[PDB]
C-alpha cells in the first residue's frame, strides 16, 4: 500500500525538479532567454527547484511513513524552509504578475527604466517576505503543542501566526495578483478592441481570437495557483480557529497539501514550458 | 546610351585580347601549391596542442 | 597568469565590457524607427516636423543614411532615413531588422503624378509596390508601419481639379477628401499580408506642430504595449 | 547602335576563348589525389561582448589581434589568444557592413550605410583610438574595404564602384567602374598588385590597382556575390553567392574551375575563406554554419556549426592556425 504512494509521491517530485532544472539551465545557457520576464520566471523555476528538492522528498518520506522520525530541531528547521519557500513561489508568481503589469501599463517604464536591477529587486523582495514569513515560528509564536507530541511534524497553530502566514504568504498575495491580472485584463482588452466587408470580419474573427486568448491565459494561470494553494491556505486559516467539531480526513488533507505542493511542478509549465521562446530554446537544445 | 557602349566594346576586346592557359595547366599549378604548402596548413593538419596558441600557452 | 602586462590586459578589457555594457543599457532605451518612401514622398516634411523644438534628444557629411534622434513624452526615438541609399534595399535592409516600426511617408498629391523615369508609371503606384515590398520582408514580419500619407491639403485640390480614376481605373466614387482619402488609406492597409503579426498605423500628416509626432509615439506605445501582451500570451 | 552586335560577338569569343581552354576540368585533375577527409574543428574561443549582429571581422597580421565591427555603434579589437578586447570603437554611425585591419596594425577602418570609410589609428601617443580620417566620396553604402598597405586603402560601395583611397591625401586615387550591381565583397592580391570583387551582377571582376582598369570579367554565378577571397597563390579566387553556391574561378585560364555546392544547402554564401595552404575552402552561410569544402575536390570536409544566428563574415589567421567566425547572434568563435 505504501509503495504505490511512494512511487506516486517520487515520480512527482521526479517531475517537478526535472522541469524546474531544464528551466533553469535552458535560461542560464541561452542569451535568447535573458530579459527580466524570464529572469523572473527563471527565479521562479529556482525557488520551485527548491522546493522540490528540499522539501518535496521530506514531505513524501513524512507523507508515507506517517510520522516524522527525523527530530524535533530537523522538523523545525524543515517546516521554516517550506513556508520560506511555498511563500516565495507564490510571491515569484506575484511579482511576474507586477512585471506583466507594469509592462503593459507602462510602456515608457518598460523602455527607459526596465533593467534586470528591476528583476533582481523583485526576486529579492520575494525572498524577504518569504524569510519574515519564515522566520517568526523560530524566534516566538509557538505553542507547547506542536512539542507534545514528538511523533508529528505540524506548523505552528497560533491563531496571529495563522493570520499572519496565511494572509502574507497567500491571501495578500491572491489580491495582489487578482487586481493585477484584472488591471492587465481590462489593458488587454482595451488594446485588443480598439472589400471593406471582409476586412472588417476578419478584423472582428481577430478581436475575438485575442479575446478568447487572453481570458484563456488568464484563466490557466489563476486558476492554477487557485486550484493549486486556495483549499491548502482555506484550511489552514479554518482549521486552527476550529479546535472542536472540524475533524478533518488524513486523506484529504495530504490531498490538499500535496495540491499546494504541485505548484512548484504547474509553474514551470504555466509560465516555461507554454511560451513561444522556451519551446524553441529547448527545441534547439534538443 | 551609345557612349557607354563604345566603353563596353573596348573593355570587352580588351579582356578577350589577354593570354589564356589551359585549365589543365591551372589545375595543376593549383594542386602543387596545394601540395607543397599542405604540411604548412595547421586547419588542413590538426597541430599537436602543444604549439596550438589557442589551446595551450 | 600573473604577469603585470596579463593583468592589465585583462583589467582593460574588463574596463571596455563594462563600457560596452553601458552603452548597449543606453541604447536599449531608444526607439529605432526606419523611415522609408519615395524621394518627394513628404519625408523632409515629417523629418522637419518631428524636429521642430527637439532635436538630437571637422565632421565629413556622409549623405548615406540620416539620424533624427528626438525625445517626445520620455521617450527616445531615433529614426533612420534610408531614402538617399540609391542602391539594392535587400542588400542592407536586414540591418533594419529588429527597429520597433517603420514610418513609411507616401505623398498623397503624387497619384496624379508619374515618376521621371517613364511616363507609364504613377508616383502612387512606386510607393504602393515599395510598401508592399517593405510590408512583406522577411525581416519585419512582426515590425509595424506607422503609414503617413502626407501632402493632404494638395491631394485635396488636386481631386478637387483631377479625378482619381487615373490613378485606380477600378475606382469608382465621388471625388471628394474624404472618400477618396479613405480609399487610398484602404488601399495601403490591404497590401498587409501580415496581418495577424503585424498593424499599420495610419496618418493623415496635418500642419499642427505635435499631431504628427503624437501619432508616432502613440503607435510606438501601442505597439511596446501589444509585444509586451504577446510576450504574456494575451495577444 | 549597331555596336552592341559587335559586343555579343566578342563575348562570344571570349567564351570560345574558353572552351579552347577547358580541355580537362579541375575534378578530373584531382580525382587521384588522396581526399583531406572529415575535417574536426571545435570553437577554441568564444568573443563575446557585441551587442548586435556583427556584419565584419578582419584578422590581424600577427594572427593574434582581429577587428569586428557590429551594429552596436562597435568597433571591437580582440585578442583572441586571451579573449581580451583590446578596444571598443564608438563608431559615429552604427550601420557599420565592413571592416578591415591595416597590415601594419596602427589603423583600422570600417563602413557602411554611411558612405563613409572611417580609419582609425589605433596606435597613438596617448593610446586612445581616434578618427585618424573620413573618406567620403561613395554613393553607394560601403559594403568592403582592405587596406592596400599603411597608407592606400581599397573601398567597395553599394554604387556599383571600387574606389583606391590615399588615406594621407583623403581623395580617391583611382575609381573601378564596370559593374553594373553592388559590390558587396572585395579581396587583395597577396601580391598587393591585384583585386577581385564580386557584386551584385552575378560578376567577379579582377582589377588592376595601379592601372585602375578591369583586367578580367568572371561571370559563373546565377546570383549576386557576396563573398571573394584570393587562393594564397594569388592566380585563383573564390567567390560565394546567394546562389547557394561557391565558385572557384582561375585568373591565369580566366574561367570558372570548380563549383562547391551541395543539394542540402539552399541559403547564400555571407564569407569565404581559404586556409594556408588553400586546400581548405572554409564558406560561411545563412544556414546558421560554416562548411569547409576541399578546394581541389569540391567535398565538403566539415561543417563549423555553432552560430546561433547566420554566419555574416569569416576570416583565416595569415599563418593559418585558426579560423574565426563572426555572425549574427552577436558572438566571434575561433575554430582552430
Ligand atoms: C468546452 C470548450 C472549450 C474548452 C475546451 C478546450 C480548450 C481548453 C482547455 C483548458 C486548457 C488547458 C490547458 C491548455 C494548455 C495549452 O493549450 O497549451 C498550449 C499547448 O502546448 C502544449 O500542448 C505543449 C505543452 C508542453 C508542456 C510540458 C509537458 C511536460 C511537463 C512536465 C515537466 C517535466 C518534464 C519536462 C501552449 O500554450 P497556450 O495555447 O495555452 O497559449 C498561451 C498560454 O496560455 C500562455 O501561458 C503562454 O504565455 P506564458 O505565460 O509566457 O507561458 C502563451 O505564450 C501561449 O502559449
Ligand atoms: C489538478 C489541479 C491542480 C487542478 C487544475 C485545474 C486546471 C486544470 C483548471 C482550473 C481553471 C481552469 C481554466 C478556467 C477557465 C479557462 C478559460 C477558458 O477560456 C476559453 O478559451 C473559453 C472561451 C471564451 O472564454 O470565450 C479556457 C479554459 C480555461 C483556461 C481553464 C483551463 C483549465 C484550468 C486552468
Ligand atoms: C497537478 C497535476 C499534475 C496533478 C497532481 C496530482 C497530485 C496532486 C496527486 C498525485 C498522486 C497523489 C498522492 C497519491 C497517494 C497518496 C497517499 C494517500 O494516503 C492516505 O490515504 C493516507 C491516509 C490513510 O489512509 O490513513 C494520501 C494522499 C496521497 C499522498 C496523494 C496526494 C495527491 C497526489 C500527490
Ligand atoms: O509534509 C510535511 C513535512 C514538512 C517537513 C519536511 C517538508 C515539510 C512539514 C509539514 O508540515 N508537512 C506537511 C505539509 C503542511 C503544509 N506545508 C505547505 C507550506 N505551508 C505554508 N506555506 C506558506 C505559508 C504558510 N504555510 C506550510 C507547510
Amino acid at each position: 500500500y505504501q509503495v504505490i504512494t511512494s512511487l506516486l509521491l517520487g515520480t512527482l517530485i521526479f517531475c517537478a525538479v526535472l522541469g524546474n532544472a531544464c528551466v533553469v539551465a535552458a535560461i542560464a545557457l541561452e542569451r535568447s532567454l535573458q530579459n527580466v520576464a524570464n529572469y523572473l520566471i527563471g527565479s521562479l523555476a529556482v525557488t520551485d527547484l527548491m522546493v522540490s528538492v528540499l522539501v518535496l522528498p521530506m514531505a513524501a518520506l513524512y507523507q508515507v511513513l506517517n510520522k516524522w522520525t527525523l527530530g524535533q530541531v530537523t522538523c523545525d528547521l524543515f517546516i521554516a524552509l517550506d513556508v520560506l519557500c511555498c511563500t516565495s513561489s507564490i510571491w515569484h508568481l506575484c511579482a511576474i504578475a507586477l512585471d506583466r503589469y507594469w509592462a503593459i501599463t507602462d510602456p515608457i517604464d518598460y523602455v527607459n527604466k526596465r533593467t534586470p536591477r528591476r528583476a533582481a529587486a523583485l526576486i529579492s523582495l520575494t525572498w524577504l517576505i518569504g524569510f519574515l514569513i519564515s522566520i517568526p515560528p523560530m524566534l516566538g509564536w509557538r505553542t507547547p503543542e506542536d512539542r507534545s507530541d514528538p511523533d508529528a511534524c505540524t506548523i505552528s497553530k497560533d491563531h496571529g501566526y495563522t493570520i499572519y502566514s496565511t494572509f502574507g504568504a497567500f491571501y495578500i498575495p491572491l489580491l495582489l495578483m487578482l487586481v493585477l491580472y484584472g488591471r492587465i485584463f481590462r489593458a488587454a482588452r482595451f488594446r485588443i478592441r480598439k472589400k471593406n466587408e471582409r476586412n472588417a470580419e476578419a478584423k472582428r474573427k481577430m478581436a475575438l481570437a485575442r479575446e478568447r486568448k487572453t481570458v484563456k491565459t488568464l484563466g490557466i494561470i489563476m486558476g492554477t495557483f487557485i486550484l493549486c494553494w486556495l483549499p491548502f491556505f482555506i484550511v489552514a486559516l479554518v482549521l486552527p480557529f476550529c479546535e472542536s467539531s472540524c475533524h478533518m480526513p488524513t486523506l484529504l488533507g495530504a490531498i490538499i497539501n500535496w495540491l499546494g505542493y504541485s505548484n512548484s511542478l504547474l509553474n514551470p509549465v504555466i509560465y516555461a514550458y507554454f511560451n513561444k521562446d522556451f519551446q524553441n530554446a529547448f527545441k534547439k537544445i534538443i | 546610351s551609345i557612349a557607354q557602349a563604345r566603353k563596353l566594346v573596348e573593355q570587352l576586346k580588351m579582356e578577350a585580347n589577354i593570354d589564356r592557359i589551359k585549365v589543365s595547366k591551372a589545375a595543376a599549378d593549383l594542386m602543387a601549391y596545394c601540395e607543397a604548402h599542405a604540411k604548412e596548413d595547421p586547419l588542413l593538419t590538426p597541430v599537436p596542442a602543444s604549439e596550438n596558441p589557442f589551446r595551450e600557452k | 597568469t600573473l604577469s603585470a602586462e596579463d593583468k592589465a590586459a585583462v583589467e582593460r578589457s574588463k574596463m571596455i565590457d563594462r563600457n560596452l555594457r553601458e552603452d548597449g543599457e543606453k541604447a536599449a532605451r531608444e526607439v529605432k524607427l526606419l523611415l522609408l518612401g519615395a524621394g518627394e514622398s513628404g519625408k523632409n516634411t515629417i523629418v522637419k516636423q518631428m524636429k521642430i523644438i527637439h532635436e538630437a534628444g571637422t565632421r565629413v557629411k556622409t549623405t548615406g543614411i540620416v539620424e533624427t534622434h528626438f525625445t517626445f513624452k520620455d521617450l527616445h526615438f531615433k529614426m533612420f532615413d534610408v531614402g538617399a541609399q540609391r542602391s539594392e534595399r535587400k542588400k542592407w535592409i536586414h540591418c533594419f531588422e529588429g527597429v520597433t516600426a517603420i514610418i513609411f511617408c507616401v505623398a498623397l498629391s503624387d497619384y496624379d503624378l508619374v515618376l521621371a523615369e517613364d511616363e507609364e508609371m504613377n508616383r502612387m503606384h512606386a510607393s504602393m509596390k515599395l510598401f508592399d515590398s517593405i510590408c512583406n520582408n522577411k525581416w519585419f514580419t512582426d515590425t509595424s508601419i506607422i503609414l503617413f500619407l502626407n501632402k493632404k491639403d494638395l491631394f485635396e485640390e488636386k481631386i478637387k481639379k483631377s479625378p482619381l480614376t487615373i490613378c485606380y481605373p477600378e475606382y469608382a466614387g465621388s471625388n471628394t477628401y474624404e472618400e477618396a482619402a479613405a480609399y487610398i488609406q484602404c488601399q495601403f492597409e490591404d497590401l498587409n499580408k501580415r496581418k495577424d503579426t503585424k498593424e499599420i498605423y495610419t496618418h493623415f500628416t496635418c500642419s499642427t506642430d505635435t499631431k504628427n509626432v503624437q501619432f508616432v509615439f502613440d503607435a510606438v506605445t501601442d505597439v511596446i504595449i501589444k509585444n509586451n501582451l504577446k510576450d504574456c500570451g494575451l495577444f | 547602335d549597331q555596336l552592341r552586335q559587335e559586343a555579343e560577338q566578342l563575348k562570344n569569343q571570349i567564351r570560345d576563348a574558353r572552351k579552347a581552354c577547358a580541355d580537362a576540368t579541375l575534378s578530373q585533375i584531382t580525382n587521384n589525389i588522396d581526399p583531406v577527409g572529415r575535417i574536426q574543428m571545435r570553437t577554441r574561443r568564444t568573443l563575446r561582448g557585441h551587442l548586435a549582429k556583427i556584419y565584419a571581422m578582419h584578422w590581424g597580421t600577427d594572427s593574434r589581434l582581429l577587428v569586428s565591427a557590429s551594429q552596436d555603434g562597435k568597433l571591437i579589437i580582440w585578442d583572441s589568444y586571451t579573449t581580451n578586447k583590446v578596444h571598443a570603437i564608438p563608431l559615429r554611425s552604427s550601420w557599420v557592413m565592413t571592416c578591415a585591419y591595416a597590415p601594419s596594425g596602427n589603423y583600422v577602418a570600417c563602413g557602411g550605410l554611411d558612405n563613409i570609410c572611417s580609419i582609425y589609428n589605433l596606435k597613438t601617443r596617448e593610446g586612445n583610438v581616434r578618427v585618424s580620417r573620413e573618406l567620403a566620396g561613395h554613393t553607394g553604402y560601403l559594403s568592403c574595404c582592405r587596406f592596400l598597405d599603411d597608407n592606400q586603402i581599397v573601398t567597395s560601395s553599394g554604387d556599383t564602384t571600387c574606389a583606391l583611397w590615399d588615406i594621407e591625401t583623403g581623395q580617391q586615387t583611382t575609381t573601378f567602374t564596370g559593374h553594373t550591381g553592388d559590390v558587396m565583397s572585395l579581396s587583395l592580391a597577396p601580391d598587393t598588385r591585384l583585386f577581385v570583387s564580386g557584386a551584385c551582377d552575378a560578376s567577379a571582376k579582377l582589377w588592376d590597382v595601379r592601372e585602375g582598369m578591369c583586367r578580367q570579367t568572371f561571370t559563373g554565378h546565377e546570383s549576386d556575390i557576396n563573398a571573394i577571397c584570393f587562393f594564397p597563390n594569388g592566380n585563383a579566387f573564390a567567390t560565394g553567392s546567394d546562389d547557394a553556391t561557391c565558385r572557384l574561378f582561375d585568373l591565369r585560364a580566366d574561367q570558372e574551375l570548380m563549383t562547391y555546392s551541395h543539394d542540402n544547402i539552399i541559403c547564400g554564401i555571407t564569407s569565404v575563406s581559404f586556409s594556408k595552404s588553400g586546400r581548405l575552402l572554409l564558406a560561411g552561410y545563412d544556414d546558421f554554419n560554416c562548411n569547409v569544402w576541399d578546394a581541389l575536390k569540391a567535398d565538403r570536409a566539415g561543417v563549423l556549426a555553432g552560430h546561433d544566428n547566420r554566419v555574416s563574415c569569416l576570416g583565416v589567421t595569415d599563418d593559418g592556425m585558426a579560423v574565426a567566425t563572426g555572425s549574427w547572434d552577436s558572438f566571434l568563435k575561433i575554430w582552430n
